[PDB]
RNA sequence: UAAAUCGAGAG
DNA sequence: ATACGCTCTCTGCTTATCGGTAG
DNA sequence: CTACCGATAAGCAGATCTCTCGATTGCGTAT
């Protein structure tokens, strides 16, 4: 009864993770989302896969290695969307 | 999961409509005073919170000084997004901008 | 020569974190109470005039009455949400419904259990905004604050 | 004052001829600079009535700009008898536009036939307002109507919505002189003290 | 909220365009001091040339087209001006209206270019004429007001602060409480009203011998006359404004709150007054753009 | 505000809508009954204005939420009004839409053709097509009226369709100042002509004229009073019939919600009591004065109980009914006036207590006193005293301010060299820290701590986080305002923007007054006869950037009023210039060298050569002399950047050529290739004057070089006046 | 110049007039409460007097400690507040100056025409 | 715990579960 | 711990 | 002794009663 | 002939910088 649920979250990235934004999103939010029941999904998240960061410039190729990440005004943190498929377990 | 998809699609479609293509923009190529100030402040904030260090540290401790050192060599990895009154925005990377 | 009575030990004051006017959360008024200084209309307009946007936003907002208040996404209200007694989250009241008509159930200290209304998120505002919200909902006017990332 | 009234009448006629020429209609300076002897030997008011048509250049810039009829009343006042007569006359030769002149006053009954027959717009003017041309005064700059291509280009240049431009009220004396219509953007050439001549705009509303 | 946009056109927070070119030339008054001091510029030609360093200011700037059009319009104007202003059919726009002064070198105002030409035509004197005009035009390119300047605030301060030193009541008869603007508007139209406003709001300052830059009087007059009428600076003029919170924060908060709530008015939080009331960053200067960070990994 | 607490959501916009009775009864945590705030023994009376469930009150855990006084935001309750009463905000709206109707046909007294015409005009103004509606008016028996209405409706719908399909107006309307202006004009003409109908058009039967003597009461004449429930029902029926026509008079953007506008919004079915947190009692030592809002709500609750009892007495059942009816009517009127008083404090009949509107109307209201101009934190005020040796871009912070004001610097791998020793110093040993804001947001204090423990804490500033969730953040130290920081100095009144500049802070060791260089005198229009001014200390790097770069004292040389300068030395230095740059001014080798090193000390960066250069003596024989002109020349040569020529300038001063003797040429000033060859420095050269030497240095070498020149000129003229005086006397 | 001794006498006179009016209103209340009175009995005089406010001195002390003129009868003065000045006594110059200053009135402070 | 630094602001399901 | 009104002052 | 009833300005807008004009 | 729209004549509402101190803060009556 393992379901692959494609979620689309709005995560926030620290300055220390501008070098590995993928690993940054994984370490900040997805890792704090594994093995915990999620009501916004429905089951218990066994794992994740296919983390994909959206872009702030619509005029970029789908493989643009550099994507613009909007920076919040008051703070040095970035806020951006990410589409990612979670291998959730629903009883 | 279906009204959400329409919401996301409309968001990104209006985003692409507003976003002026790179090879059509008609804004002043200099990095104006306000833009320079904000770039320095934002990159300084980032440096304070353990952002990547490109430029060499000659004993500086004020993050605004490290930001100024990065701006001297144009190593600052930011992008200005100049907004037109209509809402259309032109993105200019820091490097493309000629300061003073 | 005459020594006038306007000495410096009466006319110097320096302000840091401390007493706040609790209904509007801006620092209290007074040298004796260790109160802050007014940055009025003529100072705000000058701060804007220099183009200093972050400076004005730090004097006016970030230092005096900055607060991270929860807002319900759908109903668009600030002073409607509340904490939930565990048997531990934040839920709303206006767009939540009593459990008599209906997981997503949360209980108050009165025991009145509700369902739904979990569409809330943090927004940074001046507290005087919350007080104006109250003093307007007293008059029957409702201000709905739609958040950006719906 | 009969000679004085004739002199004022000739001055108003010259100003009207010039105003007709300004809108882009076939008049020349020889007609415009029609001296007092010319006015006496040609018209010394129904004889002062006439028709004007666009020039070829104006037609190229304004494809829909039609014929114009200019009239001068006899009785110092105008009633629905004359105004309906003028509307019927407009419908008789199917003029796109027409303008009217009164000496003393016009009744609201006559004014009740102004929006009577759109889109065949008919305007109305006095004589004393046209004794002196307003656009000749130093303070008023030059105004120029823009073709819809020019207006569209102006709106796309600044990414403006139509009403976001500065407004000029449709009742402005300049708008009445140049016969502006709502949505017709005007380019104005201001001779500034600090920048010389520069181009601004105003949408008529 | 009246600031400088990126079209080099000044407009309110919402967007209602106030003027298209700042003062007609978009020159910053804090950088206009030594723009017409040609003899000074020539004497220190080498120092100025070192300070501007046109070596890296040509790889991203066009010169030829703007200079061509400026020459063409200069020749056309010298062909004209025998006749008064109404007969002077344009057939040719000023360079600033057609070309962006901050993107095309040589896009300069008519009076400035004419005075520079007069100087170069009365003073025939290692510096040549072409290099001197290149340096002067680059200096003009660097003497433009940056986008996002609170020109409304600066104009208000520059018309109010010197007014501290006929006189102030005359100001109140022109700015606040409606030769006479009413007569010239009812007879000659709206642009004559604007010119009369500027002239009378200037000559009172002149009689006090305070130098007041016309890039302020023009902005004031073009904000007053934005509706085609003689909108004074009182609550009557303010009533025609998009953002509610500014009007509530100004005066008669009850009447404006009623009018806001009866129309279910949804103000878009653009005015400087509104953005503070709701806790967001301002819309002038440093906040007039976003900042986004490039990240290496995909 | 903390930079390490990021906020994602932002308020795009807000919209002003009326709250409805049904919505209130759903949100409320409790409805309050009795007009007693709190019973004796100190506890609050359950069901009163205060309560456990209206917010935690004075060490009483809130019932609604379950959190303490600090952690309870407060919750909103409501008052069940027995009868619906007028809302004083909308009384003029209710009184315009109460008239202009036929009480029988339940339409307006205007012919429905005109009503529909205005409805479609206002619908076109909803979308911004202002000119299209002016042609809509250009359309000119009863069965043909339906066709005329249908034609206008088709015209409007098709114009809307074209504009939306043309990319000219989206689904949310196009509202701007001009379209707003025309909409306001249209509605005002609508109402002006809507009262012009004294006799109905749908059924031509006259109606009584409603006459209002004053707020809280409306009278009919054929005098007669009319109950409020009658007015509510009348306008309810009218709005039901004309919902399609008022849907476009009470709206400006497309009502995408498609929610019908009622007459219930115009009436006070319920009063809303703010959380107890917003009506806490005035505590003054022993004195406790309850809120005026609490008193007004108590009065309304009393009137509610009285009128409810009169109603119940009438319910339990001639002459007794007559007296009870008169008393019930007066209870209605009194509760109406009490509600009007709780909202507005000037419509009442009876000095009067401030109402909720009175907390907003004028200055000292919630807008012009707590939103526009707030009261700021991390700031100081004092009296200014002059101080040369301050670089014209610096301000001298007293040690008192220098120990109080603090900045949160987050600890890095590169900062623990100095923040560790700042923590070791303590909150008193300048420079040093007063607080450590940890990874968990806890603010560990240093004020009451020992130096041993302080060093022990310092040894753990830059440790890894053993919390999986706080790995992003790091500790902050609230360091004292050091010498590198920036401060926004302002002096009220702020007549212009240049009066609020940004200075770099120098931590003077001695006295409690803000020490400021002379040059900024005209910039702040300040004196030193006890003038007071304030220093604001920004707390984040983005704020430091603007005062350091955009509002920086260097960036402020020319006032935008005319582009003229408003800097330049003022009083002593000007006369020291008229004397030092005279022809009589000759200086030996020792004197000249001391004057030059007295102001261009190259140990911090005054001069751009790192080794002072001199000038050949003007008079060789008999012994090496110099001139003040040469002093100015070598000062300029030392301060001016290398690999660049000197200034060339021709100008004048205010001293004529007669005040120096016959044939003199000192009135005209000449700089040639960076050397002062003629003329005396004056007010015109340096001072509030345009095109002088300092202005030229500003224009040529930049603003920073002009600032350095101002500092060096001030220091030199001071060191010259402290070795040579200048005095006014009675013989003068 | 009203000297403040004449003003003191005037306000004292008005206060004792108010005293008499209060006792007359007390008599009226007793007459319209059930009577049980006899005007020629010292017992009834002591009964009426002891229930009314005879503390005229504290009203003068109020007029001094707050400066607010509570005049039941409208006077010929054009203001109502600001009559008592604290003698700060920081200098003998300040103190001796207190006693030589006229005031136009708190009315005229808030005025536009400066004639 | 559970703040914007550690929890997504808004987490939606792109499509139906699969 | 407040908040108003009156008075006294600084610029 | 105390708790409960309470006759100094300036800009607009809005309301109003007297005029006609036109079917 | 009456109804509808102007038109002053009168009546009415809202307005005309920060900061430090001090003092004071209700009669009146029926119990
Ligand atoms: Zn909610
Ligand atoms: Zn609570
Ligand atoms: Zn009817």
């Amino acid at each position: 009864c393992i379901v692959r649920v494609p979620i689309a979250l709005y995560v926030s990235l620290a300055p220390m993770y501008l070098e590995n934004p993928l690993q940054g999103v994984m370490k900040q939010h997805l890792n704090p989302l594994v093995m915990k029941y999620n009501n916004k999904v429905g089951g218990v998240v066994l794992g994740y896969e296919g983390l994909k960061i959206l872009d702030a410039d619509p005029l970029s190729k789908e493989d643009t290695s550099e994507k613009l990440i909007k920076i919040t005004p008051d703070t040095p943190f970035g806020f951006t969307w990410c589409h990612v498929n979670l291998y959730v377990w629903q009883p | 999961p279906e009204d959400f998809q329409q919401h996301e699609q409309i968001r990104r479609k209006t985003l692409k409509e507003k976003a002026i293509p790179k090879d059509q923009r008609a804004t002043t190529p200099y990095m104006t005073k306000y833009e320079r100030a904000r770039i320095l402040g934002t990159r300084a904030l980032q440096i304070s919170m353990n952002a990547p260090v490109f430029v060499d540290l000659e004993g500086e401790t004020d993050p605004l000084r490290i930001a100024m050192k990065e701006l001297a060599e144009k190593k600052i990895p930011l992008v200005i997004r100049r907004y037109l009154p209509d809402g259309s925005f032109e993105d200019w990377s820091v490097e493309e901008l000629i300061v003073d | 020569y005459q020594r006038l009575r306007h000495m410096v030990n009466d006319k110097f004051q320096v302000r840091s974190t401390g007493p706040v006017n609790s209904l509007t959360m801006q620092p209290v008024k007074g040298r004796k109470r260790h109160g802050g200084i007014r940055v009025g209309e003529m100072e705000r307009d000058a701060l804007i005039g220099h183009g200093t946007s972050f400076l004005l936003q730090d004097r006016l907002l970030n230092s005096s009455d900055y607060t991270q208040a929860s807002v319900c996404r759908e109903c668009g209200s600030i002073l409607t949400t509340q904490q939930s007694v565990p048997r531990s989250t934040v839920c709303c009241r206006r767009c939540s419904m009593r459990f008599e008509d209906a997981s997503q159930i949360w209980e108050d200290g009165q025991g009145n259990k509700f369902v739904g209304g979990n569409e809330t998120t943090t927004v940074a505002i001046p507290f005087v905004l919350k007080y104006l919200d109250s003093e307007l909902s007293a008059m029957g006017i409702r201000l709905r604050y739609n958040v950006e990332p719906k | 004052e009969n000679e004085r009234n004739i002199s004022r009448l000739w001055r108003a006629f010259r100003t009207v001829k010039e105003m007709v020429k300004d809108r882009g209609y076939f008049i020349t300076q020889e007609e415009v600079e029609l001296p007092l002897e010319d006015f006496k030997a040609k018209y010394c008011r129904k004889m002062m009535s006439f028709q004007a048509n666009p020039t070829e250049e104006s037609i190229s810039k304004f494809p829909d700009m039609g014929s114009l009829w200019v009239e001068f009343c006899d009785e110092p006042s105008v009633g629905v008898k004359t105004m309906k007569t003028f509307v019927i006359h407009i419908q008789e030769k199917n003029f796109q536009t027409g303008i009217f002149v009164y000496q003393n006053n016009i009744t609201p009954s006559a004014m009740k036939l102004v929006p009577s027959i759109p889109p065949a717009t008919i305007e109305t003017f006095n004589e004393a307002a046209l004794v002196v041309n307003i656009t000749h005064h130093e303070l008023v700059p030059k105004h120029i109507r823009l073709s819809s291509d020019e207006k569209r280009e102006l709106l796309k240049r600044y990414r403006l919505k139509e009403s976001q431009l500065p407004r000029i009220q449709r009742a402005d004396p300049v708008a009445l002189y140049l016969g502006l219509k709502r949505g017709e953007v005007v380019k104005i050439i201001r001779k500034s003290e600090t920048s010389g001549r520069y181009a601004s705009y105003r949408i008529c509303m | 909220g009246v600031h400088v946009s990126y079209d080099n056109s000044i407009r309110d927070a919402d967007g209602t365009l106030v003027q298209f070119m700042y003062g007609g030339d978009a020159i910053d008054i804090t950088k206009e001091s030594h723009m017409t001091q040609f003899e000074f510029c020539l004497d220190n030609y080498y120092a100025l040339l070192k300070k501007y360093n046109p070596s890296a200011l040509i790889e991203h700037l066009d010169v030829e087209s703007a200079l061509k059009y400026s020459k063409k319009t200069l020749k056309y104007r010298k062909k004209h001006s025998k006749e008064p202003h109404y007969k002077q059919s344009v057939k040719y726009d000023p360079v600033l209206a057609k070309y962006n002064p901050a993107k095309y070198l040589g896009s300069v105002s008519e009076n400035f270019q004419d005075k520079l030409e007069s100087f170069l035509d009365k003073n025939s004197k290692g510096v040549n004429e072409k290099k001197f005009r290149a340096l002067m035009q680059l200096k003009y390119m660097r003497s433009l007001i940056n986008p996002g300047e609170a020109v409304g605030i600066i104009a208000s301060q520059s018309v109010g602060e010197p007014s501290t030193q006929l006189g102030i009541p005359r100001l109140r008869e022109i700015v606040m409480t409606a030769n006479d603007v009413a007569a010239v508007l009812k007879t000659y139209g709206v642009e004559a009203a604007r010119n009369t406003i500027v002239n009378e709001i200037n000559n009172v300052f002149s009689r006090y011998a305070i130098s007041v830059s016309f890039r302020h009087l023009d902005l004031i007059a073009d904000m007053m006359t934005r509706q085609g009428t003689y909108l004074a600076f009182n609550r009557q003029g303010m009533e025609t404004s998009t953002s509610s919170f500014m009007k509530m924060s100004y005066e008669t908060t009850c009447q404006f709150l009623t009018k806001a709530v009866l129309d279910n008015e949804r103000e878009q939080l653009d005015s400087p007054s509104a953005r503070i009331v709701v806790g967001k960053l301002n819309n002038v200067g440093t906040g007039s753009f976003d900042v986004l960070a490039k990240v290496p990994n995909a | 505000m903390d930079i390490s607490k990021p906020v994602g959501s932002e308020i795009t916009s807000v919209d002003f809508g009326i709250l409805t009775a049904k919505e209130i009864r759903n949100l409320s945590a409790k409805q309050i009954t009795n007009p007693t705030v709190l019973d004796n023994l100190g506890h609050p009376v359950s069901g009163g204005l205060y309560d456990l469930a209206l917010g935690a009150f004075l060490r009483n855990l809130c019932s609604t939420c379950g959190l303490d006084e600090k952690f309870c935001p407060g919750h909103q309750g409501h008052i069940e009004l027995p009868v619906p009463c007028y809302n004083p905000l909308f009384f003029n709206q209710l009184y315009i839409y109460l008239r202009a109707s036929c009480l029988f046909c339940h339409h307006f007294r205007l012919k429905s053709v005109e009503v529909h015409r205005y409805a479609c005009k206002l619908r076109l103004l909803q979308y911004g097509l202002i000119d299209e509606s002016y042609k809509l008016d250009e359309i000119t028996s009863s069965t043909l009226l339906n066709e005329l209405k249908s034609k206008r409706s088709e015209y409007v719908d098709m114009a809307i369709a074209k504009a939306l399909s043309d990319g000219r107006t989206t689904e949310r309307g196009s509202f701007t100042a001009t379209v707003n202006d025309e909409r306001k004009k249209l509605v005002h003409e609508f109402h002006k002509k809507l009262l012009s109908r004294g006799k109905c058009d749908n059924c031509g039967m006259f109606s009584p004229k409603f006459r209002k003597d004053g707020f809280t009461k409306i009278f009919e004449t054929a005098s007669t009073y009319i109950l409020s429930t009658e007015v509510k029902n009348i306008l309810d029926t009218v709005f039901r019939k004309e919902q399609c026509v008022l849907q476009y008079v009470f709206h400006s953007r497309p009502n995408l919600s498609r929610k019908l506008v009622k007459a219930d919004s115009f009436f006070m079915d319920v009063l809303v009591v703010p959380p107890t947190r917003f009506r806490l009692p005035s505590k003054l030592g022993e004195e406790v004065h309850e809120n005026s809002q609490n008193q007004l709500l108590s009065k309304v609750l009393t009137t509610s109980l009285l009128i409810r009892d009169l109603n119940d007495d009438l319910s339990k059942l001639l002459e007794d009914r007559r007296v009870i009816f008169s008393r019930l009517m007066n209870a209605f009127v009194t509760i109406q006036n009490d509600v009007n008083a709780f909202i507005d404090s000037t419509k009442a009949q009876g000095v009067p207590i401030p109402g909720v509107k009175q907390a907003l109307e004028k200055k000292e209201g919630l807008f012009r006193k707590h939103m526009m101009g707030k009261r700021v934190n991390y700031a100081a005020r004092s009296v200014i005293s002059p101080d040369p040796n301050i670089e014209t871009n610096e301000i001298g912070v007293p040690p008192v301010f220098a120990v109080k004001l603090t900045y949160p610097e987050p600890v890095t791998a590169y900062n623990i060299a100095e923040l560790r020793q700042a923590v070791i110093n303590g909150p008193d040993k300048w420079p040093g820290a007063t607080q450590i804001q940890n990874e968990d947001g806890s603010l560990v204090s240093l004020i009451g701590m020992s130096v041993e423990q302080r060093k022990a804490l310092a040894n753990q500033l830059l440790t890894p986080s053993s919390n999986v969730s706080t790995h992003t953040l790091n500790k902050k130290v609230y360091r004292h305002i050091k010498n590198r920081d920036v401060v926004l100095m302002n002096r009220q009144p702020t007549l212009h923007k240049a009066s609020m500049m940004g200075h770099k802070v120098r931590v003077l060791p001695n006295e409690k007054t803000l020490r400021l260089h002379y040059a900024n005198t005209g910039a702040y229009n300040a004196d030193f006869d006890g003038d007071e001014m304030n220093m604001h200390f920004p707390q984040n790097e983005n704020a430091r950037a603007e005062a350091l770069n955009l509002a920086n004292t260097d960036s402020q040389y020319l006032t935008p009023t005319s582009g003229s300068p408003v800097r330049g030395l003022i009083q002593d230095h000007i006369s020291a210039g008229v004397w030092l740059t005279s022809k009589d001014s000759f200086f030996t080798r020792e004197q000249y060298q001391q004057y030059i090193y007295g102001c261009i000390r190259p140990e911090d960066g005054h001069t751009t050569r790192s080794k002072i250069v001199t000038l050949p003596p003007t008079i060789f024989k008999p012994y090496p002399l110099w001139t003040g002109k040469q002093i100015i020349t070598t000062v300029l040569l030392n301060v001016t950047p290398p690999d660049m020529p000197g200034i060339n300038l021709i100008s004048k001063n205010k001293i004529k050529n007669e005040y120096w003797g016959k044939g003199s040429l000192e009135n005209e000033v000449l700089f040639k290739d960076g050397a002062l060859l003629c003329g005396i420095l004056d007010k015109s050269q340096y001072g509030a004057s345009k095109y002088g030497i300092v202005h030229s240095l500003h224009e040529v070498y930049g603003p920073e070089v002009a600032a350095k020149v101002l500092s060096v000129l001030g220091r030199l003229f001071t060191n010259y006046i402290t070795a040579t005086a200048f005095t006014c006397g009675m013989d003068d | 110049v009203l000297l403040g001794g004449f003003l003191y006498g005037m306000i004292l006179k008005e206060k004792i007039d108010e005293y008499l009016q209060n006792i007359i209103a007390q008599v009226r209340m007793d007459i319209n409460r059930g009577m049980a009175i006899n005007f020629k009995d010292k017992r009834y005089m002591s009964r009426v007097l002891m229930r009314v406010n005879e503390n005229i001195g504290s009203k003068m002390q109020y007029f001094l400690s707050t400066g607010n003129l509570v005049s039941q009868s409208g006077l010929d003065l054009q203001q109502v507040s600001g009559y008592t000045v604290v003698a700060e006594k920081i200098n003998f110059y300040r103190f001796i100056s207190h006693f030589r200053m006229v005031h136009r009135g708190s009315f005229f402070a808030q005025l536009k025409t400066t004639t | 715990t559970a703040t914007t630094l550690n929890t997504p602001v808004v987490i939606h399901a792109t499509q139906l579960p699969q």
